[PDB]
């Protein structure tokens, strides 16, 4: 039983690492989406002038 | 004490300068917008919102 539990915990740790990785990738993509929206807002603030 | 010829010359030069005023009224432009050719309003955005 102890061996089974240990092996399961090792797999759990590895899976959690993989999840952290996918979260990191998503966060990077969202960071660029944020930068793009910031630039568009800047352009709009410029374009508001008459 | 001015004869008719003097009045005619003065009128000619006055009309010349009036035409100059009208021309500069039409002429003065800024980025394709005539500043003095209409009674419009011009908004300047100086705020973040």
């Amino acid at each position: 039983r102890f061996t089974s539990n240990i092996k399961g915990l090792t797999q759990a740790a590895r899976n959690a690492n993989d999840g952290i990785s996918v979260a990191q990738t998503t966060e990077g993509a969202l960071s660029e989406i944020n930068n793009n929206l910031q630039r568009i807002r800047e352009l709009t603030v410029q374009a508001s002038t008459g | 004490t001015n004869s008719d010829s003097d009045l005619d010359s003065i009128q000619d030069e006055i009309k010349s300068r009036l035409d100059e005023i009208d021309r500069v009224s039409g002429q003065t432009q800024f980025n394709g917008v005539n500043v003095l050719a209409k009674d419009g309003s011009m908004k300047i955005q100086v705020g973040a919102n």
